[PDB]
């Protein structure tokens, strides 16, 4: 920079005056002072990093290398339940044995190759798969602990109990757990360790599987466990489980891979004080489990019409399954929401039962736990809008119930911790422990085999699992011989489908067969075949695996039926009561033709089965029954059956049908390839590393590894991936969902990628061919997903400029069909990397903006316009070649900078269209949204994409609504959005008497106010699609509606609350003379201009006592309580401010002041005419005039003064290159229209007239009061009429009235100013939106030739 | 009798069946007729219909009166209402616990509910809780049994001599039994809140959502997103719940003025205090002695039990408690303080040169609105009201306060005599002066001032320590603070410290008002939780300990390991170990500080050492636009790191060094 006298110097942003004064007091910094500050910072931070390595991390030489050092640093951050020591003998120590890594080649390597021979896959690809399975890490980060160590760990963490003592005593004696102790199992502890053992850092990342005697009995691993009990070695971790500080691992295996018969371990003594139970994962047995959101759509990836997927009595091709699966899942949804419909009494039109709604809300608030004030408000059946404290929570509850019913579909299964099959699948002597259901043998991977008829199927993988369901249904199952259990349970009931979230590919899903039931005391433990880590890309400290299990049909004993009949006749349960409690009514709808009114025996049998002999039932009949009568072991467990006709099937039957469909997909010949390919997808990684370099090899030149700048950049490099993993998962799962449909741009071609009829088409199978290689789109998106999820292990994805600025364009290019190499060379282009870095640097708070409003893209194009002496106007968007891009990276190419910038901006805008389509493809997870505002935005996005498609807009997105309805057949997502978005919209529209904020007038109001807003870069916001403006809208509309409430109608708000404050403090003083205080007043903290409570968290008892004290004040000093409540509304407007006390205002006060009649009259007044809301808009903009989107801030530089009056009072904004940002659109007569409200500096203006191509603005009044010293945001609203602010200064009022004099004197048409009321935007969308309903918009399918 | 009659059949023998219903449900003979006459008002006739003249069909009882409709809810709550013409609900505004009529009704029912809860706890849960869950016991039988037990001796005293007061007590116990189901509901809520409820469905839902979004492991929900009270087992929760309030006068547990049964202290306040004092205690290998965390904890309690006697029985309980429950208590409070650093940046422009200059200020938000500092601000605003009306310093009344304090100093100089030795003598000579100080503090803005606190304020927070000889200590503080007030007044009158810009109570905090705020906070319960609010989320200021926090607590409470760290090969070059331990060396090898200086320096250097977590960076007055560790730009974080590192260059400033970057955490 340069000072006033012309001398040069430096200005250094983000350095505070207090520190800068310690260098030079002068305003300008010299080069020497910059050297001083930077040297101080660098050297002190380097020394601090070294000190941290000396005191906390330990000597970095103990780490694998310097690169892995930063990856292991997080060990020093680890938190967890540290354990109590110092009470007997040697508490603080425990011995650990470090063991060799168990890295085998796959035992079934020949079979995998012979199966791949049928896969229709590339030769080098098959070679890659085979050589990847030649090196399997069987025990990655796996550890085993003795039951003594498990008991010690649980007792010292306070978790111990007498029932842990019982289950431990039973564990040592190999006794089977009863039904009560199942939740107390010894599942592997999810602990972590980091300490300094004799000044060597020891880091233990591991899962602590408990070596139960029942597990190790009859297997090789027993020997290991034996030694640990003999040598008092508590824990045993593989070398990969001890990241640093491991001693030389001791060998426990033979030459042939078998483990040693007698083992003696070299112990390593550690400190218990450094151990901590990191995750206290609960024990959740086989239960209803939410089906993974990703698997149910990634299953379509392997569907091909060249295969025949066969289930019992049904056969489908690739397409058929697509429909079939969708149909089935749709059915489930339709079932579930139907139940919710019965809960609400949904009429044919859509009107619901008020009583039932409030009953549901009360039950949910009771189960969750609520303050008595709010629950009584609900019990009084008050209108939802009359309960200011809980209106948002009640809307949330309704939305949550709808979404959970329609979307959160469940099957049978659970979440399981993986355990390595190290010495468990290889057996010795006779196994009394693991209940084997087949002949004991090795655990085998999925391979291709032939059935009796000669067709090639996939032999499912083999699994061990604690099947608590079987254990409770068949007690003493461990006692039974193998043959009786094998025949007892249906072989199709010992199968499962195991997926891992995130599903990075079809490899994450496995079809598995249960060969043995693990001891119940291993909790949620799953032992899979020896190759599953290589296939799924999974360690053994990764989160719980998810599996989906079949539902069981059980044949209960005749004695159970006899005892149940004796109990039900003895306890005098009437025949009707049974029928009454069984609301399922499976026979009443269709099977009463023969049943009629006569059949009682059927209902008695069904009630017995479903509520007395059913182990899991809330009816409590089963518990009282098992109090004295004891149920018997089921005769047979079978795969519960489904019907081809989905309406015949209930929930469990549909679940099993989906299970069998997924089984047919995952056990088919043609899918084996997609199943067996390891999860690493290397093309993008290898190309990034060849074109930009391998950063896994780093050296510490100039003391780099302790430099603050290097560590900051490394932190951002690592943190990049948490953002990209989610978007990449969504993109993969959407591409797999929408492969059949051919979404495309209306009349846009990117220049690269697949094209149909001159339009860029999305989601084809393969990519373009480039240099002899072409890669499936599935594989490229999976590669990006794997990069993001393993970013910590190797951070290469950020090196290719793949970040949040380029993610959308990268994935659009991927799905379009562009070759991965071209995408890597384009996104990694140096000038785009400069653009990204400058986008991040530009929006920062430290660096002030030279020209606010100049986008980062504009700064970059101006830089390269000046450097290249070319104009971006004369630059074109070109589809380049690899040699141009690849060369430009290595050696600069001249003339392509502005062209790649233009191409990237076009690509970015079209990626906006693609992501707009993706955001409307997430109804199977998000549903209709958590809030009413989210429903509004979803509906408006649907409408906007629809009117863009219909108007045949240039860069529009086509065929999108085929995701909801295609081929004349409703889809999964289509049903989902039908009974979530459309369901909740129907409820809101057809129940205006309840949901006022959801009524059509309020939605239409927000759409209008949004349309009257201008988005930057010259757009009209149109329908409400921005989230912040919607939040402001609803928060202020509640205030506007409530402002008509009779007690709240007080003039001069500020004065009123002041008086209240006065009264308040007086009370406090006087209370001192009575020595018996009021709890509500005691918790009030008065500020300069407000009063309330601190926003710190508060237990339910504390809220209830506050409410009770407020009610006591309502009786003792009613006028003061009334004043305080009115002030509570005036100060905050029931908004969730930092001193809000709205949830403690007794409902008696609203009911007493007749809030019911007020809300009901408001409902019935808005039902017929929305005129009353007309006057809200301006007040809105006049209260929150600080918003840069409600009142855009126009630079004073482009402002032009006008004759006669100063620039501040009235000015004129001319239409210009610099003001194109503000034109909303074109009128009917092609005239341009400008925004209604605009602020300049700190003054607000409303548009009054247009002269030629310019609009005149006059100063107007602001409403509301802002005092941050007191957390005060007063809003001034009047219902049905306009209002004048009580806070505008006197000189400001004089200036405004003089401005009004002047503008009325000379603004007339005689002077050439057309009044602003004429210019209105011409919207074409309105016609389409009037002539089309949301249902027809969503489903389309309108007939054509 | 004297029942209410039908208005529609006025002047006849018939009575109001609706009137009898109203009588039965409000339990007030006058209020029932009051509401009935309210029904006959013209507005009710217009909104509901004319049942007096015409005969309505829908909304009527047998005898022609608007029928009461009773809704029993899922929780057996009874509500009564009318249906008008419109179908609207006319709520009757029935109240629960009608029989109890205290104007301060809240603490009355709270006393009764707490005593019933203590009865049931001492009977059943005194041994263990996790097996009964409040279901083996029947609450109703326990209510009735407690009523009978508390009623028997009172009934005997009534039988001895008839007295209406004893009948009043008997009717009070009968009323306690009358609402037995409502007290049952309250105590079921009490006992259910203790045991933590595990929720599998939404837990699995949010786990799957976070795994979709890419949250591997414990990074799903942060440790400070879970509250610290979820770590206290139900046994510990109850054990802390049933502690008695000590009477501020007698120094012994106080009795409820409604039932003369001892009233108990709030659970939230006790949990907060114990977190404040029991946090950051960890196992230590001090001198070959492994520290049982329960002992140190216990010691703390004992120490604290000497100041606030309310904790005397808790200690007692910890003696008569099982070792397993000892471990449960330990893990209930075996946590670490986790304080959040928020960097606020403010940019201003120079006076004349009109160039920009910024300021970075790092505040600790976790212990920001602490009870003491808040009171200071509470003073300041109250000082603005009483002394600065509209921005004008009332120098006349402030000079009056000056005259009062100077006359008090004159009286102290006059009446001081060493023969006075006990607190009784000090009060005998200076009660009027102490009252005048109460008044000058109150006029200065200490509205909440109470005499009891003054006692502690004069006792210099020594309670059982002074014993017989206490006049000196008190007197000292008295004159000291009195003199300081004069100095404060002379600084506030002469405008050395302007009230309009700098807060006077903060300036004289060390000399006067820190001790005063502490003394008058001794008697108030703080039921708040130690939390902060950051970017829409709510975080808790106590989290289950981490390796780094354990290591710093070890450096602070067992510095000897530092010495051993300096003895090892790699840790020999540690500047931080030497600095914390005091053995700072010069350029030749000699210690820069003497032995006496080294011991004192190491203590302060260890006390100032503070672990923290970077919460957010924000521009001044725009906290909604703040950036946490996930959304902050590299430039903003680089600037914050720069200023935090260099802040040690300024005098009376300390540097804040971030750790080595912890991977992708
Ligand atoms: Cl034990
Ligand atoms: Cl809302
Ligand atoms: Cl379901
Ligand atoms: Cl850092
Ligand atoms: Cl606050
Ligand atoms: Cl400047
Ligand atoms: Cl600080
Ligand atoms: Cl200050
Ligand atoms: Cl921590
Ligand atoms: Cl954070
Ligand atoms: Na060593
Ligand atoms: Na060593
Ligand atoms: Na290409
Ligand atoms: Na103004």
């Amino acid at each position: 920079t340069v000072n006033k006298d012309g001398n040069k110097g430096f200005h250094f942003h983000g350095l505070d005056k207090s520190i800068m004064s310690e260098y030079t007091d002068d305003i300008q910094l010299t080069e020497f002072d910059i050297s001083h500050v930077v040297s101080d910072f660098t050297l002190n931070s380097i020394l601090a990093s070294i000190e941290y390595t000396k005191l906390f991390t330990g000597d970095p030489a103990n780490y694998k290398n310097m690169v892995d050092f930063f990856k292991r640093v997080p060990a020093t951050y680890t938190n967890g339940t540290n354990l109590r020591l110092g009470l007997e003998a040697n508490d603080h120590l425990f011995d650990v044995a470090v063991l060799e890594n168990i890295v085998k080649p796959s035992a079934y390597l020949k079979e995998i190759g012979e199966s791949l021979k049928l896969s229709d896959l590339s030769e080098a690809e098959k070679k890659y798969i085979l050589e990847a399975y030649e090196d399997v890490n069987q025990t990655d980060a796996q550890a085993w602990i003795t039951p003594k160590r498990w008991a010690f760990l649980i007792s010292r963490t306070g978790k111990w109990n007498s029932k842990y003592q019982s289950v431990y005593n039973k564990i040592l004696k190999s006794e089977s757990l009863d039904a009560s102790e199942m939740k107390l199992a010894a599942q592997p502890l999810k602990g972590v360790y980091f300490g300094l053992v004799n000044n060597t850092p020891t880091y233990l990342k591991y899962s602590q599987a408990v070596l139960l005697p029942q597990l190790v009995a009859g297997t090789q691993l027993q020997s290991l466990a034996d030694a640990m009990n003999k040598q008092d070695i508590g824990e045993s971790i593989v070398l990969d489980g001890v990241k640093v500080g491991a001693t030389t691992p001791n060998i426990v295996t033979d030459e042939n891979g078998d483990i040693l018969k007698s083992i003696s371990l070299n112990p390593l003594t550690l400190s218990n004080a450094d151990w901590k139970l990191q995750q206290d994962l609960p024990v959740k047995t086989i239960k209803p489990t939410l089906l993974g959101s990703q698997i149910q759509k990634n299953i379509y990836s392997s569907l091909t019409d060249e295969a025949t997927y066969t289930i019992e009595n049904e056969a489908f091709n690739g397409s058929g399954m697509f429909q079939a699966i969708n149909d089935t899942v749709s059915a489930m949804s339709n079932l579930s929401i139907a139940g919710l419909s019965s809960e609400l009494g949904k009429d044919s039109e859509g009107k619901i039962d008020k009583r039932k709604l409030y009953d549901m809300l009360e039950r949910e608030m009771l189960d969750k736990g609520s303050a008595i004030n709010l629950l009584k408000s609900i019990q009084k059946n008050l209108p939802i809008e009359a309960m200011p404290g809980i209106k948002d929570k009640l809307y949330n509850i309704v939305f949550s119930k709808i979404n959970s019913a329609a979307v959160k579909l469940k099957t049978n299964g659970g979440s399981f911790i993986q355990l390595s099959n190290f010495g468990l699948d290889k057996q010795t002597a006779d196994a009394k422990g693991i209940t084997w259901l087949v002949e004991p043998s090795d655990l085998k991977p999925p391979v291709i085999e032939k059935d009796a008829d000669g067709k090639n199927y996939i032999r499912p993988g083999q699994i061990f699992m604690s099947h608590v369901q079987i254990a409770k249904l068949v007690p003493d199952y461990a006692k039974m011989d193998s043959k009786t259990l094998s025949s007892m349970i249906d072989p199709k009931a010992l199968r499962a489908i195991g997926y891992r979230i995130p599903n990075q590919g079809q490899s994450s899903n496995d079809p598995l067969q249960i060969v043995g039931i693990l001891p119940e005391a291993m909790g949620d433990t799953i032992v899979a075949y020896t190759e599953i880590p290589t296939k799924t890309g999974s360690d053994f400290d990764i989160d719980k695996m998810y599996v989906m299990l079949p539902n069981f049909k059980v044949e209960h004993t005749k004695k159970s039926f006899k005892l149940a009949k004796d109990y039900i006749a003895q306890n005098e349960i009437t025949v009707e009561e049974m029928y009454d409690e069984l609301e399922d009514h499976g026979f009443n709808i269709d099977d009463i033709a023969n049943g009629e009114e006569v059949t009682e025996s059927a209902i008695t049998e069904a009630f017995i089965k479903n509520h007395i002999l059913n182990s899991n039932s809330e009816l409590e009949y089963h518990n009282d029954f098992v109090k004295q009568h004891n149920i018997d072991a089921v005769n047979k467990i079978d795969f519960l059956g489904y019907s081809e006709e989905l309406h015949k099937n209930k929930s469990e039957q549909l679940q099993n049908r989906l299970f069998d469909l997924y089984w047919a997909v995952l056990t088919n010949e043609k899918t084996y390839g997609d199943l067996i390919t390891p999860i690493d997808f290397p093309h993008v990684k290898d190309e990034i590393k060849r074109v930009f370099g391998d950063n896994s090899k780093q050296t510490g030149e100039n003391l780099k590894f302790h430099d603050p700048l290097y560590q900051l950049k490394l932190k951002f490099t690592y943190a990049g991936g948490k953002s990209g993993v989610g978007i990449t998962a969504n993109m993969l799962v959407d591409h797999n969902r929408s492969k059949g449909i051919d979404m495309q741009f209306n009349q846009y071609n990117l220049g690269v990628g697949h094209t149909q009829n001159g339009n860029t088409v999305f989601d084809k199978e393969y990519s373009e061919e480039l240099n002899g290689t072409r890669f499936k789109i599935k594989d490229t998106i999976s590669a990006f997903l794997n990069a993001f999820v393993d970013n910590a292990k190797d951070p290469y994805i950020n090196d290719g400029n793949f970040n949040t600025y380029t993610s959308s364009v990268a994935f659009m290019l991927i799905r379009a069909g562009v070759h991965p190499d071209w995408i890597i060379s384009f996104i990694g282009q140096p000038v785009l990397r400069e653009l990204a870095d400058f986008t991040q640097r530009y929006e920062s708070k430290i660096i002030p903006k030279e020209d606010v409003g100049k986008s980062s893209f504009d700064i970059i194009v101006e830089k390269y316009e000046t450097i290249n002496q070319e104009s971006y106007k004369d630059a074109e968007s070109r589809a380049f070649s690899l040699d141009t891009l690849q060369e430009s990276i290595e050696v600069g190419v001249h003339g392509i900078d502005l062209d790649v910038l233009k191409t990237f901006k076009g690509f970015q805008e079209q990626a906006k269209r693609l992501n707009e389509s993706v955001q409307l493809s997430r109804f199977d997870t998000n549903g209709s949204g958590k809030n009413i505002l989210d429903l509004i935005i979803l509906k408006n996005k649907i409408k906007n994409l629809y009117v863009s498609e219909q108007t045949q807009q240039k860069g529009s997105m086509m065929n999108h609504f085929k995701k909801y309805h295609n081929n004349g057949k409703i889809t999964s997502l289509g049903t989902q959005v039908k009974n979530t978005l459309l369901f909740t919209d129907d409820i809101l529209n057809n129940n205006p008497s309840l949901f006022l904020l959801g009524s059509k007038p309020i939605q239409d109001l927000v759409n209008s106010i949004s349309n009257n807003l201008v988005d930057s870069r010259g757009g009209s916001r149109g329908l409400l699609t921005n989230e912040d403006v919607g939040k402001l809208f609803y928060k202020e509309v509640y205030k506007y509606i409530m402002a008509d409430f009779a007690p709240f109608k007080v003039g001069d708000p500020m004065a009123y609350i002041k008086d209240t404050i006065f009264d308040l403090v007086n009370y406090k003083t006087e209370d001192k003379q009575y020595d018996s205080s009021n709890f509500f007043i005691e918790n009030m903290t008065v500020y300069e201009n407000s009063f309330g409570i601190t926003n710190k968290n508060k237990s339910v008892d504390f809220q209830d006592r506050l409410y009770r004290s407020a009610y006591d004040l309502m009786m003792e000093n009613p006028e003061l309580a009334n004043k305080m409540f009115i002030s509570s509304f005036l100060m905050n407007g029931f908004e969730n401010k930092l001193i809000d006390i709205k949830e403690y205002i007794p409902y008696q006060w609203f009911l007493e002041n007749d809030i019911r009649s007020f809300i009901e009259s408001k409902n019935t007044g808005l039902k017929d005419s929305s005129e009353s809301l007309r006057s809200f808009e301006e007040q809105f903009i006049k209260n929150n005039s600080d918003s840069n989107i409600l009142a855009p801030k126009v630079s004073q530089s482009v402002i032009k003064s006008i004759k006669g009056i100063k620039s501040k009072h009235v000015f004129e904004l001319p239409i210009n290159d610099k003001t194109k940002r503000y034109i909303l659109g074109a009128t009917e007569t092609k005239e341009e229209v400008l925004p209604n409200y605009v602020k300049v500096g700190s003054d607000l203006y409303r548009l009054k007239a247009y002269r030629e191509k310019s609009g005149v603005y006059v100063r107007t009044n602001k409403l509301g009061f802002e005092d941050p010293k007191s957390f005060l945001s007063i809003k001034e609203y009047k219902f049905g009429t306009r209002t004048g602010g009580n806070f505008t200064g006197e000189l400001t009022k004089q200036e405004l009235v003089y401005t009004n004099q002047w503008v009325n004197e000379n603004i007339t048409l005689a002077n050439g100013y057309i009044s602003a009321d004429s210019r209105t935007v011409d919207n074409p969308a309105d016609k389409i939106l009037e002539q089309n309903s949301l249902e027809n918009i969503l489903f389309s399918q309108n007939n054509v030739v | 009798a004297c029942k209410i009659e039908n208005i529609k059949y006025k002047g006849k023998e018939v009575e109001s069946k609706l009137g009898s219903q109203l009588i039965d449900i409000f339990n007030d003979l006058d209020r029932a007729k009051e509401e009935y006459d309210k029904l006959s008002s013209p507005e009710f006739i217009a909104k509901f219909g004319d049942w007096i003249n015409d005969e309505v069909e829908r909304n009527v009882n047998e005898d022609g009166e608007p029928l009461l409709i009773q809704d029993v809810r899922q929780d057996s709550s009874k509500h009564y209402f009318f249906i008008l013409k419109n179908g609207e609900r006319f709520d009757l505004l029935t109240r629960e616990f009608d029989s109890f009529t205290s104007p301060d009704l809240t603490n009355e029912i709270k006393e009764i509910t707490d005593q019933l809860s203590y009865y049931i706890y001492n009977k059943h849960f005194s041994s263990d809780f996790e097996q009964v869950e409040g279901a083996k016991l029947n609450i109703q039988n326990e209510i009735s049994q407690f009523v009978k037990e508390g009623k028997a001796p009172v009934q005997a005293a009534y039988n001895k001599l008839q007295d209406p007061d004893i009948k009043d007590l008997l009717d009070y116990y009968d009323n306690i039994e009358k609402h037995s189901d409502e007290f049952e509901s309250e105590i079921v809520k009490f006992f259910s809140e203790k045991k933590l409820i595990i929720k599998d469905a939404e837990l699995e839902d949010v786990t799957q959502e976070g795994l979709n979004e890419g949250l591997q492991g414990g990074d799903l929900v942060q440790a400070f997103e879970k509250n610290s009270k979820d770590n206290a087992t139900a046994n510990v929760k109850l054990m802390l719940s049933f502690l008695p309030k000590i009477d501020n006068l007698t120094g012994e547990p106080a009795l409820g003025d409604y039932l003369n049964k001892p009233v108990f202290r709030s659970f939230d306040s006790i949990h907060s205090e114990l977190l404040e004092v029991l946090s950051d205690i960890t196992t230590l290998h001090v001198q070959g002695e492994v520290l049982d965390v329960f002992s140190s904890m216990y010691n703390k309690i004992k120490e604290l039990a000497d100041f606030k006697k309310s904790f005397k029985p808790l200690l007692e309980i910890l003696d008569t408690i099982d070792e397993q429950k000892k471990t449960e208590f330990v893990q209930a409070f075996y946590l670490s303080k986790i304080n959040f650093y928020t960097t606020t940046i403010e940019t201003l422009e120079t006076e004349d040169q009109n160039n920009t200059l910024t300021t970075f200020k790092v505040q600790n938000v976790s212990n920001a609105n602490n009870p003491i500092s808040s009171k200071l601000t509470e003073y300041y605003t109250n000082f603005k009201y009483k002394i600065l009306p509209g921005g004008k310093l009332n120098k006349g009344k402030l000079k009056d306060l000056q005259s009062t304090v100077t006359s008090l100093l004159e009286k102290t100089r006059k009446e001081n005599n060493p023969k006075y030795k006990s607190d009784s003598d000090f009060y005998e000579v200076f009660e009027e002066g102490v009252v005048e100080l109460m008044q000058v503090f109150e006029d200065l803005g200490v509205d909440s001032i109470t005499f009891e606190a003054m006692d502690i304020f004069l006792k210099q927070f020594r309670f059982d320590l002074p014993e017989n000889n206490a006049y000196k200590i008190m007197y000292q503080q008295y004159q000291g603070k009195l003199t300081n007030l004069n100095n404060l007044l002379k600084d506030i009158q002469s405008n050395k410290i302007n009230p309009y810009k700098i807060n006077p109570f903060k300036n004289y905090s060390n000399l006067i008002f820190n001790s005063l705020a502490e003394a008058e906070n001794y008697f108030i319960e703080n039921n708040n939780e130690s939390t902060i609010f950051s970017n829409g989320k709510t975080y808790w200021n106590f989290a289950r300990p981490s390796y780094i926090s354990n290591r710093i607590n070890t450096f602070k409470n067992n510095p000897g390991v530092l010495r051993q760290l300096l003895n090892t090969s790699y840790g020999q070059s540690s500047l931080w170990a030497k600095h914390l331990l005091g053995e700072e060396k010069n350029v030749t090898g000699d210690f820069v500080l003497a032995g006496n200086a080294r011991e004192s320096a190491s203590e302060n250097r260890l006390k100032s050492l503070e672990l923290s977590i970077f919460n957010s960076l924000q521009e001044k007055d725009k906290g909604a636009e703040g950036n946490d560790n996930g959304s902050i730009s590299i430039v903003d974080q680089l600037a914050d790191k720069l200023n935090k590192v260099l802040r040690g260059g300024t005098k009376n400033g300390t540097s804040i060094y971030s750790t080595v970057t912890p991977g992708d955490k």
